[PDB]
RNA sequence: CCAUCGACCGAUCCUGAUGUGUUCGGAUGGAUUUGAGUAAGAGCAUAGCUGUUGGGACCCGAAAGAUGGUGAACUAUGCCUG
RNA sequence: GGCGAAAGACUAAUCGAACCAUCUAGUAGCUGGUUCCUGCCGAAGUUUCCCUCAGGAUAGCAGAAGCUCGUAUCAGUUUUAUGAGGUAAAGCGAAUGAUUAGAAGUCUUGGGCUUAACUUAUUCUCAAACUUUAAAUAUGUAAGAAGUCCUUGUUGCUUAAUUGAACGUGGACAAUUGAAUGAAGAGCUUUUAGUGGGCCAUUUUUGGUAAGCAGAACUGGCGAUGCGGGAUGA
RNA sequence: UGAUGGUCAGAAAGUGAUGUUGACACAAUGUGAUUUCUGCCCAGUGCUCUGAAUGUCAAAGUGAAGAAAUUCAACCAAGCGCGGGUAAACGGCGGGAGUAACUAUGACUCUCUUAAGGUAGCCAAAUGCCUCGUCAUCUAAUUAGUGACGCGCAUGAAUGGAU
RNA sequence: AAGACCCUGUUGAGCUUGACUCUAGUUUGACAUUGUGAAAAGAC
RNA sequence: CCUAAGGGGGACUCAUGGAGAACAGAAAUCUCCAGUAGAACAAAAGGGUAAAAGUCCCCUUGAUUUUGAUUUUCAGUGUGAAUACAAACCAUGAAAGUGUGGCCUAUCGAUCCUUUAGUCCCUCGGAAUUUGAGGCUAGAGGUGCCAGAAAAGUUACCACAGGGAUAACUGGCUUGUGGCAGUCAAGCGUUCAUAGCGACAUUGCUUUUUGAUUCUUCGAUGUCGGCUCUUCCUAUCAUACCGAAGCAGAAUUCGGUAAGCGUUGGAUUGUUCACCCACUAAUAGGGAACGUGAGCUGGGUUUAGACCGUCGUGAGACAGGUUAGUUU
RNA sequence: GGUUGCGGCCAUAUCUAGCAGAAAGCACCGUUCCCCGUUCGAUCAACCGUAGUUAAGCUGCUAAGAGCAAUACCGAGUAGUGUAGUGGGAGACCAUACGCGAAACUAUUGUGCUGCAAUCU
RNA sequence: GCGGGGUGGAGCAGCCUGGUAGCUCGUCGGGCUCAUAACCCGAAGGUCGUCGGUUCAAAUCCGGCCCCCGCAACCA
RNA sequence: UACAACAUGUU
RNA sequence: GCGGGGUGGAGCAGCCUGGUAGCUCGUCGGGCUCAUAACCCGAAGGUCGUCGGUUCAAAUCCGGCCCCCGCAACCA
């Protein structure tokens, strides 16, 4: 009959990297973790206490709870036509903190900065991001670029 | 006994080959592979003649087996065994399967119908592309016509369409004919019984020197 | 399985309330009263005409049984119940495992 | 004779997608339900004396 | 009205003062526990649509089961008389 | 019950249990029917459990009634940033497994100049339950006021600590409040109908020689829908 | 079954049928004139008989404990179990190897096993699948008929055999 | 002629038995109907 | 399944191969070297693990107590299993730590009833004592159809509600199987592949076989064969005309246009089929709701009577045999 | 710059075969009364730093080295794939439009970087 | 769709429950007889059908294959 | 108690 | 529609899994006998039913042409 067991289908996205087995470097378990912090959950095959389940392999959420070799992270999973929070408890091996965020907190310190100068400065700064913009005119030297033609080219076999 | 080829004619299937989980699989029809003079130099056979897939078909092995026996009599009975060699390219891997309904009066009282109908082992085929090479042949120049018909002929025992190709490549190697001269000349190629080993200009140095004293390096 | 006669684990008693060496025995289900309700209820409803009134369990399906341990502490006397995961094989105190010892049937 | 069909997902992402799918509703301050007992313990002091200084800051 | 941290009452676990029918009493302070509770009442009554359950229960429909009676002018068998 | 030279025969055109009235409008997850108009909204054949499989309950989908507010923060979409994946392809002189042919060594390893094993460098061909590599589509998260910064309050938690943790007081930043596009507005509650046989098309895909066959995935449809076209046709 | 009875009826009864009866009778079954015959099996399922001999065994009764409800024990009817009979009761009635101076067959032998291993007869029969069996006869020609044969799917002895 | 074959229904009925649950009858024991004596084995 | 195969600590390194050492050899024990795991880890498979999760040694019982939070299945109910903490009590280790059974993914069970553990706490309602009984919290005894009735058959005497949601005809889709036709050419044919044939392969066609399916019909489309009668197809048996030959003649064989015209009489069988006899120019194959039952017939099939054999304790069963059975 | 102790990333660091290494450090090295552990002071434990040595460890250098890593008018806009048509083809399949886009192969290059503390011809 | 078997030359046990392959007949040696048979005293003979796995250990437990024997295959 | 048999044909 | 089977003059091995044709019954020579029968020892004896193919090599693998034993063989 049909087997739906708890770790059913994890062939492959619980195997450890290749040639990346054995002991866990030691900069896992020094990362410092705090209630609101964004992170990624990644299980980890050669630690089989405190896994995630195979549906939170690769999501993202908000660390709510932290204890002694774990943290509690809020999942926001699709049961029919809403959303339901899920509340799992993950020991630190299967989780990393999220690059975005850290790139995004990035852009508040350096956009208060810009701020700032302006102000002291006497003008005003846009400071929101803008999609690509089509390029503008521009004028192309043939200096040493003359044009060069090409042409289709025949068919041929080289068997 | 067996069905005709137009019921496993194409790849409808994925390949299904012997394996731990189908242990009781028959043998193919076709055993032998390379034929005529297969302990020939490199030197001595330059022009190579393909027999060409133009179907992503299943190829069964009796198939094979006929078409092998076709090509090898002709051009043994024309020009003798020693004049070529000749090599399937293609090997039946894929293991076909047959439901076995009765053909009797009475068998809906018996058999069970499509109920269970996973079937038993019932043949070996090789699955082509299409441009895939199913036969190939080396020869002298002087033989092309012989080698031709007889690679004609095989084609009839196959399904489907095939084309019969004229390489510009040296042999079996995968240089053209010109390449392998140069390289020849320059003296970076050994007999390695049928076939032949190439010069690396990496590795130990002096056992490369070794291997190729003949090499003229510029 | 081969389980202990004497086990030191956590006493409820109120002049415990710790780990205190604990004897090992067998639970073994006490006989069925003639004058608990459900009996004195089962032979008035039986009684007369009408047959069997109740159901009587036929599919039997299980071969084993879980073992409850009866510990009583050493101290106070007081009893603790623990049950065990189904097995056909159980006894108390038997000869403990010797590996490396040539076999000697 | 009964055999019918066993199983499909046809049709229910449109169903979902008539009310749904919305996305769960957020607030100031998160229930501290299993969050650490430790924690949950030593922060309600911290709130009550937070409290009390403040009315007693105001007071004077 | 909503989210959240507390406080009060009952159940559960712990602590255990002054005192005593010396085995009762239960001050006091604690516990990731628990209740259809408190925390400036909202209910009762009548009526209406819709929904629910028992009823013949939207209408008509079994094959059956039971209680009490009527038939041997047909026919089966015995008997009596032709 | 009778009666039977026995056919389950006969017992008033009634017999594998007569006729008559009553219980009795017996029960039916089953078949049939179910009576005026217009207006607005408008499905499901799916989940879980059931002696459940022609039936229910449960969730979903639908209607009605509203209530609290009035542009708050939302989206079957993109952008920027940042994750996860092992399918397509590919590979096998890379592990595992399969597989064609010679060549050179070792005879130390077995039959008789060498058939065979073994080793070394090569060579042809493969894998739903192989793999170093590895897409496209699909998929998780973020893009601030519940934010950032400065100073210092609470605690029974934490630190060697004046270290922290969480929540704060006071002060600073105001419309470019920190991407796009849109938004007959957002949020909240009660209650109840029908439904729980589906079927078709492109693509992916399993069993089968195949089927207007049987079974899955995403989407769009038919069912529930007329209209123009395909003569005719869900 | 010898009447204080057998078989049967009735809700009961000072109730009935056989019975105006008595084993050359009544009651209950099976087979189915005559002729000639009815083989072996009592392990199974029944039916029946013995109990001086006895494990189990109800209520009542007996003993002991207890304040008592009650508990426990011993004893203990028929039945069951144990043992004998019974097939014109229901029914049943075998395999595997070798072996004769052409070959073939197997009178003969060994072994396994049963309660007993199908006897006398009969047969492609209204009972034989294979099967339109094989041979003979009948016809120009016969899946029909008849006579033979018989390792007979799966014939057979009052579940009566052969006439 | 609301298929008599087939299937479904948590619809029946006739029949059978080592099905489940009972039952008339029958048999066995105790007590009551049930009194009056004798002899011999037993127990207080 | 396991008192360790659970928990902690330590030390060590496995499969295999090479070279050596009396008996001793391919396999006994010792030594060194290589060895990314090719071993081991109870049990399926997958994942995981090397100063270890493996092997050996030492100490133990955390396989403990109290109830909450969470994950999977999910209705975000139950059951099973699992995760991270809080408050205790312990084990181990120098210690940091680790430990709430088994390295992870399976290894399991409600109400009612009985039984046991715990406070020895609550109740027996006129008041008490002591027995007895009933409660509160936590386990066990079990439902494998595993969200959990207490359950043997037969109907060929049969009934009812239904079903074309579903079998037994035709028809439709398909064409494995049946039937028919091509391509190639190894061989046969005195030599000669192709007059006539044709292996190994391979492409089709047909719906005259049988399956597969279950779309139509269960408020009924009369369900075998024969007889009778008409017509159609061509893949042509005969008859007309012709091409080919391993065509001397005669006979015969291969092929074309051709369905205009014919294609029989009998023995056995219910038979379609089969098989003989005989005639004939020839005794071709098929379709038309497997043409044709308000056209017949009724031998068969397929109600109820009856017999036999095998099977069944029995009622009865049998694509086993047999005999009799209303055709509007 | 060398070296050591503790590390981070975890082969550009590994592996094979040669060579060289001043000072300091590290190391091999001597010994067994004591704590301790063994069949064995070999490992482990302690003691001396005294008697010896850069032989080995370790470090660096070399090799048309193996492996690893990186790059590219390398292959290749190829294989594959999202969307579209009453496109082509009997069909298997193929082209085009708007997009994304490999791996093998080929060539070239490289062979640890680094934090804290101490120390040195 | 099945259920039972394969063991010295022959027919049969041991399998259920892993540690030594047992019984009758048969074969071989010697004796007894003029010789045979009977009889008497001694001895050999099956790695358990085969290919594997599990186990400390397999005839024994499990899987695949080969040979043998039979059961069942119904409603139209 | 137990005791079966002795190939063909002559001189 | 066909499993399968064709080996000395006969009954059987040898195939499976290509390299090599054995035994029994019988025939002919001898031993033995007075001569036989029996018995014992020797020896001849199958190009694998026929043809074609695969192969370095065919009793063996594949397919044709002969012979044979057996089985599948409308329906309602
Ligand atoms: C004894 N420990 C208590 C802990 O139990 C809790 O107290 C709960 C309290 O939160 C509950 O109260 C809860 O539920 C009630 C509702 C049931 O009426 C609500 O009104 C209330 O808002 C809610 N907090 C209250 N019902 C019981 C206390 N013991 O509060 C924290 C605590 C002090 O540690
Ligand atoms: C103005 N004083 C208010 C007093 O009126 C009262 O307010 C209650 C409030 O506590 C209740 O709310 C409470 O209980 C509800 C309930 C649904 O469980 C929960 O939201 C939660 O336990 C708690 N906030 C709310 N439902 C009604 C107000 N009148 O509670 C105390 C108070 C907040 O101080
Ligand atoms: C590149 N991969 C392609 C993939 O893109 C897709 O191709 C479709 C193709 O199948 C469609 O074509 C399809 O549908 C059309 C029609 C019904 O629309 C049919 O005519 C056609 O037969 C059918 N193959 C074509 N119209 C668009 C392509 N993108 O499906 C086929 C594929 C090979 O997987
Ligand atoms: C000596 N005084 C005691 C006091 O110590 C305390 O005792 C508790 C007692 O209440 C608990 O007792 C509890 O027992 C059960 C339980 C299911 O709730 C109930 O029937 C009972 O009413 C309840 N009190 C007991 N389990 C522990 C004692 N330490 O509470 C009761 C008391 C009488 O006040
Ligand atoms: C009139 N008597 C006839 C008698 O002549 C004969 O008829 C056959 C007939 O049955 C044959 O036909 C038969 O056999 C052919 C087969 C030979 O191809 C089959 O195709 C056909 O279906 C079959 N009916 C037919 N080919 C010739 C007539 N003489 O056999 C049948 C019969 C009834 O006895
Ligand atoms: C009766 N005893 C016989 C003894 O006579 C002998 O028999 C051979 C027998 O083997 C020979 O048999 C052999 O003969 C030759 C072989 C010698 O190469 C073969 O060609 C032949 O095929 C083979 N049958 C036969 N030709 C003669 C007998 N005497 O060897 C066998 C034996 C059983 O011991
Ligand atoms: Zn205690």
């Amino acid at each position: 009959g049909k087997s739906r067991g708890y770790r059913s289908g994890t062939r492959y996205a619980f195997q450890r990297d290749f040639k990346k087995h054995g002991a866990i470097p030691l900069s896992t378990y020094l990362k410092v973790y705090k209630v609101g912090d964004i992170v990624d959950i990644k299980a980890n095959g050669s630690i089989q206490k405190g896994m995630p389940h195979k549906y939170y392999h690769g999501k993202t959420g908000i660390v709510y709870n932290v204890t002694k070799s774990s943290v509690g992270v809020i999942i926001n999973k699709v049961v029919g036509n809403r959303y339901i929070e899920k509340r799992v408890n993950l020991r630190v091996e299967h989780v990393k903190h999220s690059a975005c965020r850290q790139e995004f907190l990035n852009r508040v310190k350096s956009n208060a900065a810009k701020k700032r100068e302006a102000k002291a400065n006497g003008e005003t700064v846009y400071l929101k991001r803008q999609a690509a913009k089509p390029r503008g005119s521009r004028i192309i030297s043939t200096e040493g670029n003359i044009p060069q033609t090409l042409a289709p080219v025949a068919y041929e076999t080289f068997i | 006994a067996r069905r005709p080829a137009r019921c496993y004619r194409y790849c409808k299937n994925k390949p299904y080959p012997k394996s731990r989980y189908n242990r009781a699989v028959p043998d193919a029809k076709i055993r032998i592979y390379d034929l005529g003079r297969k302990k020939a130099t490199v030197d001595e056979f330059p022009l190579c003649i393909h027999l060409v897939s133009n179907e992503l078909e299943q190829l069964s092995s009796e198939a094979l087996e006929a078409a092998r026996i076709c090509a090898n009599k002709y051009i043994t009975k024309v020009s003798g065994r020693d004049s070529f060699h000749l090599r399937v390219r293609v090997h039946p891997f894929h293991v076909l399967r047959i439901n076995k309904m009765l053909s009797c009066a009475g068998a809906d009282r018996l058999q069970q119908g499509m109920r269970g109908a996973w079937g038993k082992p019932h043949g070996l085929a090789a699955r082509v592309s299409i441009g895939q090479i199913i036969m190939s042949a080396r020869t002298k120049d002087s033989n092309k016509d012989v080698v031709i018909e007889g690679l004609r002929r095989a084609r009839y025992k196959f399904p489907g369409q095939q084309k019969i190709i004229i390489s510009k490549k040296w042999g079996f190697t995968p240089l053209n004919r010109d390449e392998y001269i140069a390289k020849k000349t320059n003296g970076e190629v050994i007999d390695d019984g049928a076939y032949v080993k190439f010069l690396s200009r990496k590795g130990n140095l002096e056992a490369n020197l070794q291997q190729f004293p003949n090499y003229q390096y510029s | 399985v081969n389980v202990p006669k004497t086990r030191k684990t956590y006493c409820k008693g109120k002049e415990c309330r710790k780990h205190t060496q604990h004897k090992v025995t067998q639970y073994k289900a006490g006989k069925a009263s003639l004058f608990a309700q459900g009996k004195r209820r089962y032979d008035r409803k039986q009684s007369g005409y009408g047959g069997q009134t109740k159901q009587i369990f036929h599919k039997k399906a299980k071969t084993t049984k879980k073992v409850v341990l009866r510990l009583e502490c050493v101290v106070c006397k007081t009893k603790a119940q623990l049950p065990l995961k189904r097995c056909k094989h159980f006894e108390l105190g038997g000869d403990k495992k010797q590996k490396g010892q040539a076999l000697q049937f | 004779m009964a055999k019918s069909k066993n199983h499909t997902a046809h049709n229910q992402t449109r169903k979902a997608h008539r009310n749904g799918i919305k996305k769960p509703k957020t607030y100031k301050y998160p229930s501290l339900k299993g969050v650490d007992a430790k924690f949950k313990r030593n922060h309600r002091y911290a709130l009550h004396g937070t409290a009390k200084a403040l009315a007693k800051a105001r007071a004077e």
